[PDB]
């Protein structure tokens, strides 16, 4: 099956294009592998160990640092407001 | 003519009145100092209340999740 030279150039360019196509597909997959330390590997690929399993692990205890201070201050303010409303309503 | 005891007792009574006056002055200044110190210290109730609230908060936060570490 003979072909014109331009067609053959188109064809082997298509071949090379398919080659780096599946190359890029493999790269994107390898990023998406949650196989971190499951398959033979020692680098973290974006997966729950970078996400909720990890960030949520941080978050279930970061509240003990940031939101708990507020909560305590708000609780004191709420108790003060309770005392104020009780005294104001009952005194009159 | 008058009994000297009466005069000496009047004198010592005058002294006792003066001493009671001095005691009253001292106690008044003491009350002023106590009022001032309590008024200035009023912030410490705030600080202690918030610290106690935070301590209770972290204690029950370690209770709620199973993240409470074992006693060293």
């Amino acid at each position: 099956h003979n072909l014109s030279p331009l067609q053959q150039e188109v064809l082997d360019k298509y071949k090379q294009l398919s080659l780096d196509l599946k190359a890029l597909d493999e790269t994107i997959k390898e990023l998406n592998y949650s196989q971190h330390r499951q398959q033979h590997s020692q680098q973290e690929t974006v997966s729950p160990d970078e996400i909720l399993q990890e960030m949520r692990d941080i978050e279930v205890k970061i509240g003990l640092v940031g939101t708990l201070l507020k909560g305590s201050v708000y609780s004191l303010i709420l108790q003060r407001k309770q005392e104020q409303e009780s005294l104001g309503s009952n005194s009159k | 003519m008058e009994n000297p005891h009466e005069q000496v007792q009047a004198n010592i009574l005058s002294r006792i009145i003066g001493n009671v006056k001095r005691l009253n002055e001292s106690v008044a200044i003491l009350n002023q100092e106590l009022v001032t110190i309590n008024n200035r210290n009023k912030n410490l109730e705030i600080m202690g209340a918030i610290c106690d609230n935070y301590h209770s908060s972290v204690q029950f936060n370690l209770e709620a999740t199973n993240n409470k570490k074992p006693p060293l």
